[PDB]
């Protein structure tokens, strides 16, 4: 099976700044890893797919990156709507399509 | 625009069963995978399983292989998840989500969620 | 596919207008495909007879008892024993040296006879069997959910429903020549030994042992295990030639064996001529994983199994490239049109050019170094 | 006289000054007479050894048990069993065909080994004996009241008192050559069989059986009764080559036998060179009667016994006349100076001319027709 | 064995006459048969031996005869001393040397 | 003249034994056979046995083989008959008589007789 470890667990930052969160895959997932943003009590939104491609409607300030087993997501100029929970997931080779534990991003 | 419409919340007793729906609007139903995801209150996301509604092909997480059964009705464009013999451990929000059949690399649309409460 | 479990395999394909195909050998495998049809494996599974005819029983160890000797003086007539005219006995008539020293009035040859009752030891019997042409079963099997069809002279045609794949004539007269074969079955014991042998009819009939037919009480040629000693006055010993098991088994060295399934006597060789009436989209590249990594098949090809986790059924995008040019597929596929089905599929056999190649199944990859000729 | 009980007889006479005589063969008879002495019969009675030395034991029927098989996949090392380094076992190492179909990751040869414990069946043993030159008994007997004298290397001279007839050296070194002889003793059972055989040393040592020395636990070359089957995946059968009794006894056809008297092993052939230290009136004619009437001896002579009822001892007036001339004795007496003694006498052997003769013993008579040459 | 049968058992005759008694042998006794005369309470006397030879002292009037198996004794001119019991016996080949039962000869 | 002198009469009880003699006078003792003959009162003659005194050789009638034993003493010229375990059947006159050793064809001299009476 694949395990996805997200780091940090949580972080607090303010509007206009930049943060970077990471996702470590236990095995090689050939860049088939997507990122999803979830707000409190709401449904997950797709931000990034295939490690670094933004989904339709997603702001340029979201940078998908990484490769092999170490992936990352960087957000420039944080806006209020960026605060929430961030989840990574992977669709490579064989299920389960596991998720990470998520990183919790909040204001200051 | 793509819309996944889920059914309403269920309040049931232990040992009972629930069947929830997911209705596909605005896209060719059979060309996309329906995936189901669990989320307990304040917890992470957990993949349950998924169905390829164009062929009826299913995949299930070992954790839920005896808990959940996935079906799909092509004519109404509706997918279904049925959860058997419920316990408190099944109290959670359940999501249905869309995936591209043939390049299944993300869940690009999510339903609003069906909350299941198991109770005394 | 059953034909991927062995190298003894043939391949048959029906074109447009071919709704029938025509020589199965015992233990083989034929893969049969046809336009618009599913793939089936067909083979001759067994050739046998339940409770076959018996010819001779032979005895390996004589059970001798009740030894008697009669003798007469030179002019006192011939010696005689009751056993000389009884069944189940072996007797020898001879002459001994008689005179004053051994209670005869005259000096000269005296008639003497020795008799012994000749039975046969328990579990020291060898039975020869032959086949009845009207009772030989030719069982053939077919699989996609395996089904079985047995054949005999009065029932040479069977139609099978292959689970859910539709419906699918073996000439028993076009099978095994059993004119000069006898199946040899010994009693049981000696720790362990073959249950039966296939011997030539001539060899069997020439076996120098006591023999009889089933249900008989007296053994014919029982003297073949009896040695009479020299006559001495009024005596003449009866000797046993011993247990012939070892002798026989040495004679059976280099001889083919058979098999006994309770009551069913199976051949280890044969064939049957038959007549058979015969009446997608691309797989998701990101969902393949190796079940069995590409390895040398042992017969100059490369084999692999993959597990696919996308929509079923679908066609597998398998190719390979040689180090040097990543544009050109160098895989000579032996497994034609590799496809993932709902219940099966995923096995691929291919042949690659000498050198360092990369095998691809969707995006799944594995390097493979091919040795030169 | 003992020498009148058989044809195998020699005659020795000592003249004036001969007080000693000099080659007895086993089972013969020598009549020895001498001037002023009584007549004695001397013969070699027996040649034997009590509890002779043993060489090899051979096994006729293997007792196989605890069959074990170990196998490995093509690159999983060599297969191994504990029994490969244990005594009393027979093992074979081979290679089988391994692949995906029989639970190996690779296609190729896989190491396989089969072991079996090899014991020997009760009463299926063959023992070879040899003679110890210092323990061989040569027993010679003498009779007029029979007396016996046994000889060995450390005791070659025995003096016997012959009841009332006075007193009477055998070189054991001048006897039987036993350099290349082995006495073969099988276990006992098979109804009946010779107790022992005399076989050549070479032949005995070349016997293709399991073998050991007395008191040993494990059989040497036990694989001689074991046949390993072909290796099949993870299996390889162990077969018994059967009971070799019949095989052996056929090999023993035409071979001389011996004899076992409890503990004493006797030869059926031999001899011994020895040195022996030697230190009336007419019968009433009217008192003879025939005990055994004149008859053909079987070796071209005429024999008779008479009973005499007059004074004993005395000399028998025996003669014969041919029809034609009653004046001339035509009896060629073989029994020299026929005499009636107090305890014995009365046997007469003679040779007569072809034709119708009359035999006379005193006045007792009997006609005798002699056949021509 | 040999049996000797004498005949007659008894006979009565007078002085001066002639009588003949016989002895029959059960088997051939080659003429070795003797005759003995016995008077009342006295010891047997030898008269004839070897079937027909008179013993010393015996009168010519006694005739021994016969052969093979049939023997006889004839007495001419009977005298008073001839009266008594007559016995035959045989010494041939092998014992017992049996006697006859005897013939009893008396006066008139 | 040849004379055979026998011993006197015996009167004995049943089961007793008697030994009687015969003395040879007037001839060379060892050259002639001594024969013994039984005679019951008013009955025939019965041969018992005989001895060749020159060699001690004996012959006995089967009827008397256990009854009579014959011996002879060369020095005194006397022969003896001994009768064992007597019964009434042994009451009789016993004769000794002479025969030619070498041509034993008659008993040419007889003794006077020894009478044995067995009685209550």
């Amino acid at each position: 099976d694949i395990e996805l470890t997200q780091s940090p667990a949580s972080l607090s930052a303010s509007v206009g700044e930049t943060v970077t969160i990471t996702c470590r895959a236990s095995g090689n997932i050939h860049n088939y890893l997507a990122w999803y943003q979830q707000k409190q009590g709401k449904s997950p939104q797709l931000l990034v797919y295939k490690a670094q491609t933004l989904a339709d409607g997603v702001p340029s300030r979201f940078s998908g990156s990484g490769s092999g087993t170490q992936y990352s997501l960087k957000i420039n100029s944080l806006q209020p709507e960026d605060f929430g929970s961030y989840y990574c997931q992977h669709f490579w080779s064989t299920p389960p399509w596991t998720f990470g534990g998520g990183t919790k991003l909040e204001i200051k | 625009q793509v819309q996944l419409q889920q059914s309403g919340p269920e309040l049931v007793k232990p040992g009972a069963s629930v069947k929830m729906s997911c209705k596909a609007s605005g896209y060719t139903f059979t060309d996309y995978v329906i995936g189901w995801v669990k989320q307990r209150t304040g917890q992470g996301l957990e993949w349950i399983g998924e169905i390829y509604p164009g062929s009826g092909t299913t995949y299930y997480n070992e954790k839920f292989k005896d808990k959940a059964t996935l079906t799909a009705d092509k004519s109404s464009n509706t997918a279904y998840m049925q959860l058997s013999s419920l316990t408190s451990e099944d109290s959670a929000v359940y999501f249905c989500a869309r995936g591209e059949d043939g390049y299944y690399i993300a869940l690009d649309y999510w339903g609003q969620g069906t909350t299941v409460t198991v109770s005394s | 596919s059953r034909c991927t479990h062995l190298e003894n395999r043939d391949f048959v394909t029906g074109t447009q207008g071919t709704t029938r195909v025509t020589v199965l050998e015992l233990g083989g495998c034929v893969t049969i495909t046809a336009e618009g049809k599913p793939s089936m494996d067909v083979w001759l599974d067994a050739i046998y007879q339940e409770n076959p005819a018996k010819t001779r029983e032979y005895c390996l160890h004589a059970k001798l008892s009740d030894t008697k000797v009669a003798a007469r003086c030179p002019t006192m007539g011939p010696a005689t024993l009751a056993e000389e005219h009884q069944g189940g006995t072996v007797c020898k008539r001879d002459q001994s040296d008689r005179g004053w020293g051994n209670h005869c009035g005259l000096f000269g040859k005296g008639s003497i006879v020795a008799c012994v009752k000749a039975a046969c030891e328990a579990k020291k019997k060898a039975t020869g069997h032959v086949y009845d042409a009207n009772k030989i079963v030719y069982t053939v099997k077919v699989e996609p959910g395996r089904k079985t069809a047995s054949f005999t002279i009065s029932s040479e045609k069977t139609i099978l429903t292959m689970g859910e794949y539709g419906d699918v004539l073996c000439r028993v007269a076009s099978g095994v020549d059993l004119a000069q074969t006898v199946i040899l079955e010994l009693d049981k014991t000696v720790e362990h030994l073959p249950t039966a042998w296939q011997v030539h009819r001539d060899w069997f009939n020439d076996l120098a042992l006591p023999w009889k037919h089933e249900g008989a009480q007296n053994w014919n040629n029982a003297e073949r295990l009896v040695e009479f000693g020299a006559p001495h006055a009024v005596k003449m010993d009866v000797y046993n030639l011993g247990d012939q098991t070892g002798v026989l088994l040495k004679a059976l060295a280099g001889v083919p064996v058979a098999h006994i399934e309770g009551t069913k006597y199976h051949l280890k060789s044969g064939h049957v001529t038959c007549e058979v009436g015969l009446e997608y989209t691309m797989c998701d590249k990101t969902k393949f994983t190796w079940k069995r990594a590409p390895t040398d098949s042992g017969h100059d090809t490369v084999v692999m199994e993959v597990t696919f986790s996308g929509t079923k059924p679908c066609r597998i995008p398998v190719r390979a490239v040689a180090h040097g040019s990543p544009d050109v597929n160098v895989a000579m596929l032996i497994t034609p049109n590799p496809t993932i089905e709902n219940n099966g599929g995923g096995f691929i056999e291919m042949q690659l050019p000498p050198g360092d190649n990369i095998i691809y199944v969707g995006e799944l990859s594995h390097q493979w170094f091919q040795k030169g000729s």
